[PDB]
Parts: C-alpha cells; structure tokens; sequence
C-alpha cells in the first residue's frame, strides 16, 4: 500500500513460445502493469507516456539476458529483481533494490557506493558486467533515488481512484463432520478489497481461536480468504465467526 | 533452489447452484516458474481457460491463478490439476463448495 514495485525475471532456458523476460508492476496490492520479451510494449492491467516505462524497462531486459552472458556453465538459471520504493511514515521514500538467483537473494545495490554488491562468486560476475553497461548504474541510482518516489507519487494522485476501492466480503460459515467425534468449522470471505481482513472465532461469547486460514486473489483483484477450526460434534451452533474489514461500518458476526 | 508448490481452489463468489460463477486454482510458493496448471470437469480438461501474469511474493517463490467462468451443477466433482518438477505425480485438488 502506497509503494510501486516491479517483478522482474529472467530465465536462461524458456519453454517455444515463451518469453525469455518478463514484469510486474504494481501500486500497492495492485496490478496496473506488465511487460514481456516478446511484446516489448508495456501494457496496461486491471483499470489502469507510458514510454518513459515502456524504455526503462527495456534497458531492464537487456541487463537482465546480459547476466546469464557471464555467469556461464550449463544452466538452466533464473534471475529474479525487485525495484522499488514505498513512501514511509515521515512521507519519505524507501528504495527496494534486491536480486535473486534460482531462489536465493544474492545481490542489492549499495546507495552508497552507487553499485550491485554481494559476495557470491556469480554476484561479483553479474555486477562487473552490468557495471560496463553504459550508464546502466547511474540509471539504477537515478530511479531509486528519484524516478520512483516521482512515479509513485504521480500515480497517486492520477489513480486515487482504484486505491480508494472498497469491496465488503459476502461471508459464509458452514459446518462440516471430519475426524469421528468432532466437525469443522469453515468461514469464508468471498470477493473483497483491500486484501487486509481479519477473521476470529467465538464460544458463546467466548474468544475462540484464529483457526488454520488460507488467502489468496480472484481474477479481478479482489480477494478470497477462509479459515478454519475443528470442534466436537454437537458444539457447532456455539460458535460465531467475526470479521473485521476496511469496507464493513463495523465488525460482522456470522453465525451457523 | 526447488520449491514445490501450494495448492488452493475457490469460487469468486459463494456457491449458487445455477448462477453463473468462477472457479480459481491458485498455485504459489513453487520454483523454478515452470509449472502445468489444469482445470477438471470431474475429470476433464477445459478447453477456456485464462491466468493471470506469472508473478512472485517477497521470498522469491513464484504464484499463479488460473480461472475458468462458470455455473455450478449440483453432482459434480470439479478440480485443478498441477503438475511441477517437484512432483513425482501430478497433484489433484478438488474445489469444496465450503471453502
């Protein structure tokens, strides 16, 4: 929330028809862009010029093919890229600039000194190549310093609109026999915004637990979440489900 | 490093028997990003099928959610089928109306 991140990756051994190179923008929990080897357009998602985007991240694609150059030996690898930054509380501005390879983070870029550092062998390949890319460091300093805190704070104000969007959940809470001897309790929360909802269980008044709950999105950006709790036989009807979310006037009881 | 992938099925909305819904595989914590997502009709394959951009979370591990518009019948078993490096066999979750 009130951060602009790009997922970049890159992989060494793409599958016909697959792109060597894609990303990821997103303002927040949300996605309004994406990007890929094949198109080589930025294009725009879910209800979000555009050169500006559309070239930076071109210069991106080439660094990022350009590392498997001199990493050599058989891959297959995949690079990973985080960039970004988020306004933090003082309204000041926090870069994110991580790498990872097959997984594991193994280079940053040091503000300080202005460079990709890290102690992986393949760390110090990959940052002595990007490091004679033409002005590629400048460039990488200049948009986590300056370029990104700008952008940020340009698409919240030409999009105030979406991170404003507010969507209650439709609950639902049934009861089910697992194990002999007791039943499971689910609750779930169907198609909201923002992602940030809570739910807890209770006995007759009592507090219950935060019973055993996955998360995760729907085609259209809003959410799904659910948890669980396994209780005896015959004490269902003694529990309520409780959720708090930012698009409910106040907290929603739900009973069986 | 090899991550094998989580496994979640969901409609967007509560379950309507009859009412036009959506059905959602949602796969992540998996790597590398090669990953073969189905959507099964009580054992089939859906022809009309969309996901939304490969993507990863802060610890690096990729995610991915496959959709299929749809109307719920009132006998059938749907499910998603994910096949990934880390998997001796395919993985077969089905979608609880609860859930």
């Amino acid at each position: 929330h009130l951060s602009l991140l790009y997922h970049l990756t890159a992989v060494s051994s793409p599958a016909p028809g697959t792109p060597a190179f894609w990303v990821s923008g997103w303002l927040g929990p949300q996605q309004y862009l994406s990007y890929n080897s094949l198109r080589g357009e930025a294009e725009p998602c879910g209800a979000w010029y555009w050169e500006k985007e559309t070239t930076d991240l071109r210069i991106k694609e080439k660094l990022f093919l350009e590392a498997f150059k001199a990493l050599g030996g058989k891959g297959p690898y995949t690079l990973q890229g985080l960039l970004g930054c988020e306004l933090g509380p003082d309204n000041t501005s926090v870069p994110t600039a991580k790498f990872a390879l097959n997984g594991e983070e193994f280079m940053n870029f040091d503000l300080k000194q202005g460079t990709w550092g890290g102690d992986w062998p393949e760390a110090l390949a990959i940052s002595q190549r990007w490091q004679q890319q033409d002005k590629a460091a400048n460039k990488e300093l200049t948009f986590l310093l300056f370029s990104c805190p700008h952008r940020l704070r340009e698409h919240l104000e030409r999009g105030r609109g979406n991170l404003e969007w507010k969507e209650p959940p439709s609950m639902r809470l049934k009861a089910r026999p697992s194990s002999p001897g007791f039943s499971v309790l689910t609750c779930s929360a169907f198609s909201f915004y923002p992602p940030e909802l809570q739910l807890r269980f209770l006995r007759n008044g009592l507090a219950a637990g935060t019973g055993q709950g996955d998360f995760g999105p729907n085609s259209d950006g809003s959410f799904h979440a659910s948890s669980s709790l396994t209780v005896k036989s015959g004490d269902e009807h003694h529990y309520c489900c409780i959720v708090q979310h930012a698009g409910l006037a106040q907290p929603l009881r739900v009973e069986l | 490093i090899q991550r094998t992938p989580k496994i979640q099925v969901y409609s967007r909305h509560p379950a309507e028997n009859g009412k036009s819904n959506f059905l959602n595989c949602y796969v992540s914590g998996f790597h590398p990003s090669d990953i073969e997502v189905d959507l099964l009709k009580n054992g089939e394959r859906i022809e009309k099928v969309e996901h939304s951009d490969l993507s990863f979370s802060k610890d690096w591990s990729f995610y991915l959610l496959y959709y299929t518009e749809f109307t719920p019948t009132e006998k059938d078993e749907y499910a998603c089928r994910v096949n990934h490096v880390t998997l001796s066999q395919p993985k077969i979750v089905k979608w609880d109306r609860d859930m």
